[PDB]
C-alpha cells in the first residue's frame, strides 16, 4: 500500500 | 524558486519522497529531529543522521535533494522492497528510529505527542454479564473506501458495531461461547492525523485499485467519533498533506500536495519539481493515468500554530551544521 497493481499480500497488515 | 526545494528521483523509492516532505513540513517534528543527539554516529548506518541530513538539505539547498544515503540507511535495497511495504511501514521505520534516538533527551516523546492517540477496543456480551475493554495506541488509521463516499461515512464504518454470532461467537471463557458485539471507539485524536485510504481489493491473482470517488474535506470535524468530546478543544482538523499516486496499467508515480503553512496556499511536490497549484487541484481533483489519493494528513486546529512553528536556520545546532558541511566538502572533491 499503495503500490498497485501488485500480487503481494503483505500490503495492509 | 518557490521557497521549497524538491527531492531527486533516485531509484525505486516510490512514496518515500512524498513521505519525506510530509514529515519535513511537520515543522515541530523537524525541529525535534535537528536537536537530536546524533553527534558521534556512523554515517553509513544512522537513520537519525540520514533524516537530519535530508531535512537540512531540504531547508538550505537551492538544488533538489538526494536520498541515497537514507535509502542505504534503513536497508530497503531488494528489488521489490518499496512496492512490497507500505507507506505506514516506512513512516514507522523512520519515526521509531527518531523517537528511539530522542530517548533520554530534552525533546523526548515528540513523536508520541504528535502522532499517537488513545483508542479502546471492546467486546460486549448481550445475554451474559461480561465485557472486555482493552486500551490501544495508534499512530495511523486505515480507512475503508469501497462503499463509503467520504471520510465521514468512512469513520462511521470504523466505529460501526461488529456482530459475533454463531460460527463466530466470542469465547467468553467462564461464560462459554457467547453472542457478543465487538467495536472500537475513539478516546483521543493526535495533533497530526495520518489517514491511509484503503482503496484496493483482492479472482485473478492481484491487488487492484479501487478508483472510486472518495471525498475528504479541507476541515474535518471529528468530535462526534470521540467517546466524550472536550469543550475548548474540539476535534477539528485542517487538511495538510494529500499523497497521490497516478494509475496507468502498471506505471505508478507518487506526488504529494501540501499547504506547508496550513494557510490553504497549496503546492505540488513532484520530486524535484515544486510548483504552485489551486486548492481545487489539491482537494476536489483528487476525489477520483487514473490518479488516486491514498493518504491524508490532518492537523488539529488547536495545535496548528505549535505543530507548524517557524523554523529558523539557528534552530539547527552548530555541531550538526559542521558535520554535514564537512560531508559535502568530501563529496565535492
Amino acid at each position: 500500500f499503495f503500490n498497485f497493481p501488485n500480487x503481494y499480500r503483505r500490503c495492509g497488515k | 524558486h518557490t521557497g521549497y526545494v524538491g527531492l531527486k528521483n533516485q531509484g525505486a523509492t516510490c512514496y518515500m519522497n512524498s513521505l519525506l516532505q510530509t514529515l519535513f513540513f511537520t515543522n515541530q517534528l523537524r525541529k525535534a529531529v535537528y536537536m537530536m543527539p546524533t553527534e558521534g554516529d556512523d554515517s553509513s548506518k544512522s537513520v537519525p543522521l540520514a533524516l537530519q541530513r535530508v531535512f537540512y538539505e531540504l531547508q538550505h539547498s537551492d538544488k533538489p535533494v538526494g536520498t541515497k544515503k537514507l535509502t542505504k540507511s534503513f536497508g530497503w535495497e531488494t528489488l521489490d522492497s518499496f512496492m512490497q511495504h507500505d507507506v505506514q511501514e516506512l513512516c514507522r521505520v523512520l519515526l521509531d528510529n527518531v523517537e528511539n534516538k530522542m530517548k533520554g533527551t530534552c525533546v523526548e516523546g515528540t513523536i508520541p505527542k504528535l502522532f499517537r492517540g488513545k483508542m479502546v477496543s471492546y467486546i460486549q456480551c448481550k445475554e451474559v454479564d461480561y465485557r472486555s475493554d482493552r486500551r490501544e495506541d495508534y499512530y495511523d488509521i486505515q480507512l475503508s473506501i469501497k462503499g463509503k463516499k467520504n471520510i465521514f461515512e468512512s469513520f462511521v464504518d470504523y466505529v460501526a458495531v461488529e456482530q459475533l454470532d454463531g460460527d463466530n461467537k466470542y469465547d467468553a471463557g467462564e461464560h462459554g461461547l457467547q453472542e457478543a458485539e465487538k467495536g472500537v471507539k475513539f478516546l483521543t485524536l493526535p495533533p497530526v492525523l495520518h489517514l491511509q485510504l484503503m482503496r484496493f481489493m483482492y479472482q485473478t491473482d492481484q491487488n487492484i485499485k479501487i478508483n472510486d470517488r472518495f471525498e475528504f474535506p479541507e476541515q474535518l470535524p471529528l468530535d462526534e467519533f470521540l467517546q466524550k468530546t472536550d469543550p475548548k478543544d474540539p476535534a477539528n482538523y485542517i487538511l495538510h498533506a494529500v499523497l497521490v499516486h497516478s494509475g496507468d496499467n502498471h506505471g505508478g508515480h507518487y506526488v504529494v500536495y501540501l499547504n506547508p503553512k496550513g494557510d490553504g496556499k497549496w503546492c505540488k511536490f513532484d520530486d524535484d519539481v515544486v510548483s504552485r497549484c489551486t486548492k481545487e487541484e489539491a482537494i476536489e481533483h483528487n476525489y477520483g493515468h487514473c490518479t488516486n489519493a491514498y493518504m491524508l494528513v490532518y492537523i488539529r486546529e488547536s495545535k496548528l500554530s505549535e505543530v507548524l512553528q517557524a523554523v529558523t536556520d539557528h534552530d539547527i545546532p552548530q555541531q550538526l551544521v559542521e558535520r554535514l558541511q564537512e560531508e559535502k566538502r568530501i563529496e565535492a572533491q
